[PDB]
């Protein structure tokens, strides 16, 4: 526990970062998180929204 | 621009849409800026014979 801060500030980053490339999986609304299995499933008109 | 089609091919006209007439001879853009205009027209062009 001597160093603990700069191991926290690196946890922070560690968890940001881990964050920023989870959100990649969450759907927000749409069919699905893989654009792939969107751009194929649906027309040029629906999958655009 | 001035053709004629099925009655039921009326709904291929519009944009963004399926359909042999639609995408064979005859297909509108995703932008398209304008008025779709149609009407029967069986007592003028159809013929007894």
């Amino acid at each position: 526990s001597a160093l603990g801060k700069l191991q926290d500030v690196v946890n922070q980053n560690a968890q940001a970062l881990n964050t920023l490339v989870k959100q990649l999986s969450s759907n927000f609304g749409a069919i699905s998180s893989v654009l792939n299995d969107i751009l194929s499933r649906l027309d040029k008109v629906e999958a655009e929204v | 621009d001035s053709f004629v089609i099925r009655g039921d091919e009326v709904r291929q006209i519009a944009p963004g849409q399926t359909g042999k007439i639609a995408d064979y001879n005859y297909k509108l853009p995703d932008d398209f800026t304008g008025c779709v205009i149609a009407w029967n027209s069986n007592n003028l062009d159809s013929k007894v014979g």
